[PDB]
């Protein structure tokens, strides 16, 4: 993944 | 004096005053694709029936006879899709005709509108787009990601552009109700599994950049609690700053330990994000900070399907009990609330000159 | 097989 970093 | 209040509640309509029977007032009977309108499955006598309530003309609802396990309406125009496990058919009410059929491979568990033209379809293993123009067929998005397996699948929303797609489900995990989402990039082809219970995209324009952002905000009650997180998905368009990302609480009481998200909707009129809970409670934030402008318990009633409410940039959703409630910005009271109540007069100035509201002439 | 009968 990593599309977003939370 | 009662308190100004940042939102205005209406209720629209209660559904068992045009005869609905209560029993089919629940998330796998009663659908609400759009505020235009309302679809309820019922059996009266051994004859399976749709109600149509047309909410420009709701004391007036058409009854007909179906043989479908989902009905749901186009967002914009009285165009009825049904399904049968894995037979899928549109119609034009009013000119009392087949459009569109399919057949689906495997059985399609849940289905949404997800823009004026196109149905977004969810087997046990995959999700598809199907355009009404032509004669498209379903296509295949994307497979599904393992976290969600033998979740209840819940929502499935996209982006304005439809370049980010996100399917929620939920399920039992530890005495406690858990969100599975998958974030998928249409540009990557790649999914990302996360722990969210609502979400919505929006489009936003910040100060100084050429273009919009796209964000995705979603809520979630994890071990550690309730947060909210805004995040801009993607490169931010060239010329533009990004969108910092923002993660704040999201409060449950002590006696609702149970208790999690299930709604949200984003009024881009007005840059707020409304939050709704299983128990029944209603969240207000600021799309931009994250900010929580105001939180209240509507009821006791579960609000199981919502819309955005087109009239007031607000939400629209209906209860168990039938009461069709909309909740919207209430525009002469959110900007001297904010300095007042929540005495926060810097985001009552922003949010005053952001969207052209009245009353930061006083702090 | 029609789903509705209008």
């Amino acid at each position: 993944d990593q599309l977003i970093d939370l | 004096m009662a308190q100004i209040l940042p939102i205005r509640f209406q209720e629209h309509l209660q559904l068992q005053n045009l005869g609905i029977n209560p029993a089919n007032i629940g998330f796998s009977t009663l659908t609400m694709e759009s505020d235009k309108f309302i679809c309820i499955r019922e059996k009266v006598g051994e004859q399976a029936q749709v109600v149509i309530i047309d909410m420009n003309d709701p004391s007036n609802p058409i009854r007909r006879p179906i043989s479908a396990d989902s009905a749901i309406m186009n967002p914009a125009s009285k165009v009825i899709a049904l399904k049968a496990g894995k037979t899928l058919q549109i119609f034009n009410i009013e000119m009392k005709s087949k459009m569109k059929a399919h057949t689906m491979t495997d059985d399609v568990t849940f289905w949404k509108w997800i823009s004026l033209n196109t149905v977004a379809l969810v087997t046990d293993n995959a999700v598809y787009h199907w355009s009404m123009e032509g004669e498209s067929q379903p296509v295949k998005m994307f497979d599904r990601h393992s976290s969600l397996a033998g979740c209840q699948i819940i929502n499935y929303r996209t982006d304005a552009k439809q370049k980010w797609l996100l399917l929620t489900g939920i399920s039992a995990q530890q005495n406690r109700v858990v969100g599975a989402m998958q974030l998928y990039s249409v540009d990557r082809k790649v999914s990302q599994p996360i722990e969210g219970h609502a979400a919505s995209f929006a489009q936003f324009k910040m100060e100084g950049n050429a273009e919009e952002s796209t964000l995705f905000c979603f809520a979630v009650r994890g071990q550690a609690g309730g947060k909210l997180h805004i995040i801009e998905v993607g490169t931010p368009p060239t010329g533009n700053q990004p969108f910092p990302k923002k993660a704040v609480d999201v409060f449950f009481p002590p006696e609702a330990q149970n208790d999690f998200p299930v709604a949200m909707q984003i009024s881009e009129k007005h840059d707020v994000v409304f939050l709704i809970t299983k128990y029944g409670y209603i969240h207000l934030y600021d799309l931009e900070t994250g900010t929580c402008i105001y939180m209240n318990r509507i009821s006791g009633e579960t609000i199981f399907v919502t819309a955005p409410h087109e009239a007031t940039a607000g939400i629209i959703g209906v209860n168990r009990k039938g009461q069709v409630l909309s909740v919207c910005v209430e525009e002469e009271n959110i900007i001297p609330y904010i300095t007042n109540v929540l005495q926060n007069p810097d985001l009552a100035l922003r949010m005053a000159v952001r969207n052209n509201l009245a009353g930061a002439e006083e702090l």
